[PDB]
């Protein structure tokens, strides 16, 4: 029942700083290191340093000294990391992690933090239908897709028919372009199955606080 | 520092196979080697630690062998649940560092790609954009090659593409691809294709429409 709690994502400019939370809980917090640790795919697991508890001692990997400072507070059981003189090859997911010395393993970890070090601006998404060519299927199963294009920063989140419609369903990892991203998702259903009944592509873009539920229409 | 070194980056095995996954480290680093595994939801666990310990609430058919600088995760009989991302790490010296993980997949027969064009929505053209969508969905092995014709040439600059991960249920993979043109440029071309090639035929699946017929 040890859980660490880690902070929510967050957006930041270049050249910003960002101080990310843990608090742990479900053991004693001052009989533990805390560490944090940097997942990113360009450099896959990183240790970034640890800290004890009781009098704030860390020790950090050399290639994050000056990029990431921690600092505790004992009282409320929560480490804290702040990583300085942001750019994008610090955009990456953070997690915390206890140990019991660097010997041992990091047993517990956080669910991790997103950071998204960008100049792109929070943007909602335009949502396009896609519609079969004015012309389809010429089969037993017809394709229908969703475009989601421009919005920023990641994520959004994208379900059929509410998630009712999910078997057949491909959702495709999202690109930038024009540094704001895009993203794209399709469904396939039997060919008696649309447009009889409908589709709807739901989207949601937390950041920019918006929803868009896209019917697809047979084209003119 | 200690370099810890995956040299296989993907491996596919069958459920119910026995899977083991190598890890060598640059110098020495006795037993201080710990074994996490990585999900999509983003949750790290671990599993093993100091080369062979079982880790509680792991389950027994994750074993761990090796000594000094080689050394090996093993998964006795291949679960669903298994298919995921594992990282080994030494702890002997610091700074501490983790090998470029693994990722298992799932081998099935060859399938080829369903696919499926659309032009741009009406609400995008009346936007002032226009993209060109090509789903190349449900195919297998992963490796695919798309290729966008305009009246005939071959459009590669505004192509973007982007891959699904393994299929949880069919353990196939998709594509899309997506032309994104200005409108203005859309309107002064005619014919756009997109051509699908894959081990599972000689001949491309091609299609196509007449931006307006």
């Amino acid at each position: 029942e040890v859980q660490l709690q880690q902070s929510g994502p967050e957006l930041v400019k270049p050249g910003a700083s960002v101080k990310i939370s843990c608090k742990a809980s479900g053991y004693t917090f001052t009989d533990y290191y805390m560490n944090w640790v940097k997942l990113s795919h360009g450099k896959s697991l990183e240790w970034i340093g640890d800290i004890v508890p009781n009098n704030g001692d860390t020790t950090y990997n050399q290639n994050f000294r000056g990029k990431a400072t921690l600092t505790v507070d004992k009282s409320s059981s929560t480490a804290y990391m702040e990583l300085r003189s942001l750019t994008s090859e610090d955009s990456a997911v953070y997690y915390c992690a206890r140990f019991s010395n660097y010997v041992y393993p990091f047993d517990y970890w956080g669910q991790g933090t997103t950071l998204t070090v960008s100049s792109a601006k929070t943007t909602a998404p335009s949502v396009y239908p896609l519609a079969p060519v004015c012309g389809d299927t010429t089969g037993s199963s017809v394709t229908l897709g969703c475009l989601v294009k421009g919005y920023f920063p990641e994520p959004v989140t994208l379900t059929w028919n509410s998630g009712s419609l999910s078997s057949g369903v491909h959702t495709f990892p999202a690109i930038l372009q024009s540094d704001l991203y895009t993203l794209s998702s399709s469904v396939t259903v039997t060919s008696s199955t649309w447009p009889s009944q409908s589709i709807t592509c739901n989207v949601a873009h937390p950041a920019s606080s918006t929803k868009v539920d896209k019917k697809i229409e047979p084209r003119a | 520092d200690i370099q810890m070194t995956q040299t296989t980056s993907s491996l596919s095995a069958s459920l119910g196979d026995r899977v083991t996954i190598s890890c060598r480290a640059s110098q020495d680093i006795s037993n201080f080697l710990n074994w996490y595994q990585q999900k999509p939801d983003g949750t790290v666990k671990l599993l093993i630690y100091y080369t062979s310990r079982l880790h509680s609430g792991v389950p027994s058919r994750f074993s761990g062998s090796g000594s000094g600088t080689d050394f090996s995760l093993t998964i006795s009989k291949l679960e669903q649940e298994d298919i995921a991302t594992y990282f080994c790490q030494q702890g002997n010296t610091l700074p501490l560092t983790f090998g470029a993980g693994t990722k298992l997949e799932l081998k099935r027969a060859e399938a080829a790609p369903t696919v499926s064009i659309f032009p741009p929505s009406s609400e995008q053209l009346t936007s002032g954009g226009a993209s060109v969508v090509c789903f190349l969905n449900n195919f297998y092995p992963k490796d695919i090659n798309v290729k966008w014709k305009i009246d005939g040439s071959e459009r590669q600059n505004g192509v973007l593409n982007s891959w699904t991960d393994q299929d949880s249920k069919d353990s196939t993979y998709s594509m899309s691809s997506t032309l994104t043109l200005t409108k203005d440029e859309y309107e002064r071309h005619n014919s756009y294709t997109c051509e699908a090639t894959h081990k599972t035929s000689t001949s491309p699946i091609v299609k196509s429409f007449n931006r307006n017929e």
